RNA sequence: GGUGAAAUUCUUGGAUUUAUGAAAGACGAACAACUGCGAAAGCAUUUGCCAAGGAUGUUUUCAUUAAUCAAGAACGAAAGUUGGGGGCUCGAAGACGAUCAGAUACCGUCCUAGUCUCAACCAUAAACGAUGCCGACCAGGGAUCGGCGGAUGUUGCUAGGACUCCGCCGGCACCUUAUGAGAAAUCAAAGUUUUUGGGUUCCGGGGGGAGUAUGGUCGCAAGGCUGAAACUUAAAGGAA
C-alpha cells in the first residue's frame, strides 16, 4: 500500500565483529525481522566469516529480499561487539554498508549504538592479558 | 634461579622439617 | 639506571592509581601509564563516502563521526606503532609530533 | 633586582610594600582601623556595617569609612 | 511464505509534532488466540526528531513512541521519552573543561512519573587565557543545586502534552543557564535525557486529544 | 562462538541476532590532567548527617609548652585464614580442546576457592621518590592548585561570581643553567664536606652459606618479628 516515490523505511542492524558479520534488517520498533543474512552464511572457512567480501555478499542478498517486501530506504544502526570488549568495529562494517548503498536502498540515518558500559564488569584474560 | 621461586622453595623446605621435627616432638 | 624522570607513568603527590584495562590485549596498566589516544574519524570511511551519499534519502545530511578512545599498554602501543622508542635525547620531548 | 643592587637596610618604600608582612625588615601590620565607632579592617565580628570575611571585611556601600 | 500473512500498518505521532507519518510496520494477520492488535500495543517506535519535526537542526535528539491504541489501520503513538544520539553526547564532552549532570524524579499533572536527565559544560570567557575552565566542586554543586530545582519547576506544574513542547525549543535548558550564570557561565546545556517510570492506565478519551481523524 | 588456523562448546527441542520488560550482583566509563585530598595504605555517581583537617587571614590568646625518638602503641594494598551473607563478572586449582619432539604452559572453552559484604584474624609488597624527620642558607623562569591583597572593564549573569593584569603565603610538579656536588647516570638538592662539626632516629662493612639452623616471641594456620655458625670463594657488584 505504498505509492510511487514514497519510502517504506526499515532499520538494518550491522553487527560488525571481528569473526562475523550480520546484516539484521527489521522495522522502525525491531520488532518484526525482515531479512538476517551473515557473513557465515557466504563462505566457507571460519577465516573469512568477518572478512569485507563476505559482508558484500550478505549486504547485497539483504538489498535482494528487502525490495521483494517493499522496503527502499534503511537506517543504519552499526555497533561493535561493546560491553568490556572491543568497542572497534569489525572489518566488515564498511563493506556492508557500501554494498546496501550501492543496491538501490536508499540510506537514511546512520548511528552507532554499540554498548557502552558507564564504569564495568571484568574483561577476561586476567590482569596481564592475552599473551601473544 | 628466580628470587621468588628459590623464596618459595625455601618455604616448602621448611614446612617439612617443621613437620619432621614435630613428628617426634 | 634510572631511565627516566618520571619513572614511566606521570603520578606526582599521591599514592595509588586505578588501572585501566589495555583496548588491545586487556592487560591491567595503571591510567596514568598508559597510552592515550582520542580518535574521531567518519562512521563512513572515505572510500564509501561518495556511494552513501548518492544513496542519501535526506536533502541534507551530515553523516555523523566515530568517537574512539583508545588506551594501550607500553608492549601494544610499540607493537602496534602507536609510539616508537627514541633516542635518549628525543625521549625528552613531550610536544605531540607533527 | 640583583643582591648587589639593593641596600638591605633602606629598601624601597614600594619593595617593603608588596613583601610579606613577616619578611619585611622590621615586622609591621596590614591591617588598620577605621571609623563609621571605630571597626577593624579584618574584623571576624558582624558589625550590617561590617560582614566578616576570609580577609578584609565586607564592608557597605551605603556608609563611608574613615581610615585613622 | 510467513511474510504473506502480515498487514502493514501507518504510524501516527500526538498533534505536538508537525509530521505525523511517522512510518509503517507490520504484525501477523489476525488468528485465533494471536490477535493482531495486541500484537501492536505497547510496540516502542525510536524515531529521530528531525523527522518528527521536519528540522535538520534536531538530529541529534531521539524521541520514544510507544503505541497506545490500533484505530482501523493507524497505530495511535504518544511520547514515550527522548535521548541524545551517541555521536552528540561523545562531541560534547572533551578535555580541559567540567562536566555537570543532574537527575530528577518529577510528577506531572497528568500523573506521569519522569526522570530528567541534565548536562552541561563550563564555558570560557572571549579573553580567557588559561586553557581550562574547570570550576570548583562547591561551585559544581551550586550549579547541579539550581539544575534540580528548575526542572522540578517546569514539570511540577505542567501536563506532559505541554512539557513536551518545551523540550522541542529547549526552553529548559536556557533557563537553566540564565540562572547558573551567575555562579559559573555555562554552554550546552541540554536535557540529556527523559525516562517515563509510570504512566497513568490507559485512557481512549485523553490519547485522542492529541491525535485527530486520521480517517 | 572462538582462533594464526582450529577444536572442545551451543544450536530447527530455535542457538547467535533484534525489540520490550524484569531480576541479580558487581563496577562507577567519557569528563580525568606531569590536577586535588590523606600519616601511609589509599581515596572518583547524587544528596543528607556526623566528627576531623591543611592552607590562607588575623594589631586574638598562652608564653618555650619544642625537635627527634629505645620501650610501648594506632593504622597498614593484594593474597591468605575463621564464620555468616552474597555469589553478576572474572577466575588460582581442576577438566577439556589446540600447539608442540614433549607442553603439567603460553592461545581457546567450562569451572572450584577467590573476587563483593559483615564480624574476627593476619602485618606483609619494587608498602619506591629504591632518597627518614626538624631547621638555616644558596640561581633563573613560566605554568598550575588553595587562600588573601591590589588594579581593571566586559558579561542572553544574581556588591559578588566568571574572565583579564600585578603581587604575597602555602602545595603537587616541571623547564634552563653550574658558580656547586658526584664513580658517573644524574641532582636546584643528592649543593653549602680533607677549607671535614646545626639537632636527632634507624641502618651498612667483599661474594656466598642465609633471612637458613637453633632458641625466644606473636599467629587458628599460612607465616611474621628476632637471628647465627661450620664451611666455601677472588672476585660479586655500580656507572659509563
Ligand atoms: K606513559
Ligand atoms: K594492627
Ligand atoms: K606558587
Ligand atoms: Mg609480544
Ligand atoms: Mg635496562
Ligand atoms: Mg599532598
Ligand atoms: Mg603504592
Ligand atoms: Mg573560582
Ligand atoms: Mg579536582
Ligand atoms: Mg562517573
Ligand atoms: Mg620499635
Ligand atoms: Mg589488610
Ligand atoms: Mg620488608
Ligand atoms: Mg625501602
Ligand atoms: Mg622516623
Ligand atoms: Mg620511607
Ligand atoms: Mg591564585
Ligand atoms: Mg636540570
Ligand atoms: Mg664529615
Ligand atoms: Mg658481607
Ligand atoms: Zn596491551
Amino acid at each position: 500500500s505504498v505509492r510511487e516515490g514514497e519510502l517504506v523505511f526499515g532499520v538494518a542492524h550491522i553487527f560488525a565483529s571481528f569473526n562475523d558479520t550480520f546484516i539484521h534488517v527489521t522495522d522502525l520498533s525491531g520488532r518484526e525481522t525482515m531479512v538476517r543474512i551473515t557473513g557465515g552464511m557466504k563462505v566457507k572457512a571460519d577465516r573469512d566469516e568477518s572478512s569485507p567480501y563476505a559482508a558484500m555478499l550478505a549486504a547485497q542478498d539483504v538489498s535482494q529480499r528487502c525490495k521483494e517486501l517493499g522496503i527502499n530506504a534503511l537506517h543504519i544502526k552499526l555497533r561493535a561487539t561493546g560491553g568490556n570488549k572491543t568497542k572497534t568495529p569489525g572489518p566488515g562494517a564498511q563493506s556492508a554498508l557500501r554494498a546496501l548503498a550501492r543496491s538501490g536502498m536508499k540510506i537514511g540515518r546512520i548511528e552507532d549504538v554499540t554498548p557502552i558500559p558507564t564504569x564495568s564488569t571484568r574483561r577476561k584474560g586476567g590482569r596481564r592479558g592475552r599473551r601473544l | 634461579m628466580r628470587a621468588k621461586w628459590k623464596k618459595k622453595r625455601m618455604r616448602r623446605l621448611k614446612r617439612k622439617r617443621r613437620k619432621m621435627r614435630q613428628r617426634s616432638k | 639506571t634510572f631511565k627516566r624522570r618520571n619513572g614511566g607513568r606521570n603520578k606526582h603527590g599521591r599514592g595509588h592509581v586505578k588501572f585501566i584495562r589495555c583496548s588491545n590485549c586487556g592487560k591491567c596498566c595503571p591510567k596514568d601509564k598508559a597510552i592515550k589516544r582520542f580518535l574521531v574519524r567518519n562512521i563512513v570511511e572515505q572510500a564509501a563516502v561518495r556511494d552513501v551519499q548518492e544513496a542519501c534519502a535526506f536533502e541534507l545530511y551530515t553523516l555523523p563521526k566515530l568517537y574512539l578512545k583508545m588506551q594501550y599498554c607500553v608492549s601494544c602501543a610499540i607493537h602496534s606503532k602507536v609510539v616508537r622508542v627514541r633516542s635518549r635525547t628525543d625521549r625528552r620531548v613531550r610536544e605531540p609530533p607533527q | 633586582v640583583l643582591p648587589n643592587d639593593v641596600d638591605l637596610l633602606n629598601p624601597p618604600a614600594e619593595h617593603e610594600k608588596k613583601k610579606h608582612k613577616l619578611k619585611r625588615l622590621v615586622q609591621s601590620p596590614n591591617s588598620f582601623f577605621m571609623d563609621v565607632t571605630t571597626v577593624f579592617s579584618h574584623s571576624q565580628t558582624v558589625v550590617v556595617l561590617c560582614q566578616p570575611t576570609g580577609g578584609r571585611a565586607r564592608l557597605i556601600e551605603g556608609c563611608s569609612f574613615r581610615r585613622k | 511464505d510467513p511474510y504473506a500473512k502480515k498487514d502493514w500498518y501507518d504510524i501516527k505521532a500526538p498533534s505536538v509534532f508537525e509530521v505525523r507519518n511517522v512510518g509503517k510496520t507490520l504484525v501477523t494477520r489476525t488468528q485465533g488466540t494471536k490477535i493482531a492488535s495486541e500484537g501492536l500495543k505497547h510496540r516502542v517506535f525510536e524515531v529521530s526528531l528531525a523527522d518528527l519535526q521536519n528540522d535538520e537542526d534536531h538530529s541529534f535528539r531521539k524521541i520514544r513512541l510507544r503505541a497506545e491504541d490500533v484505530q482501523g489501520r493507524n497505530v495511535l503513538t504518544n511520547f514515550h521519552g527522548m535521548d541524545f544520539t551517541t555521536d552528540k553526547l561523545r562531541s560534547l564532552v572533551k578535555k580541559w573543561q567540567s562536566l555537570i549532570e543532574a537527575h530528577v524524579d518529577v510528577k506531572t499533572t497528568d500523573s506521569y512519573t519522569l526522570r530528567m536527565f541534565c548536562i552541561a559544560f563550563t564555558k570560557k570567557r572571549p579573553n580567557q587565557q588559561k586553557r581550562t575552565c574547570y570550576a570548583q566542586s562547591s561551585q559544581i554543586r551550586q550549579i547541579r543545586r539550581k539544575m534540580v530545582e528548575i526542572m522540578r519547576n517546569q514539570a511540577q506544574s505542567c501536563d506532559l502534552k505541554d512539557l513536551v513542547l518545551k523540550f522541542i525549543p529547549e526552553s529548559i535548558g536556557r533557563e537553566i543557564e540564565k540562572a547558573t550564570s551567575s555562579i559559573f557561565p555555562l554552554q550546552n546545556v541540554f536535557i540529556r535525557k527523559v525516562k517515563i517510570l509510570k504512566a497513568p492506565k490507559f485512557d481512549l478519551g485523553r490519547l485522542m486529544e492529541v491525535h485527530g481523524d486520521y480517517s
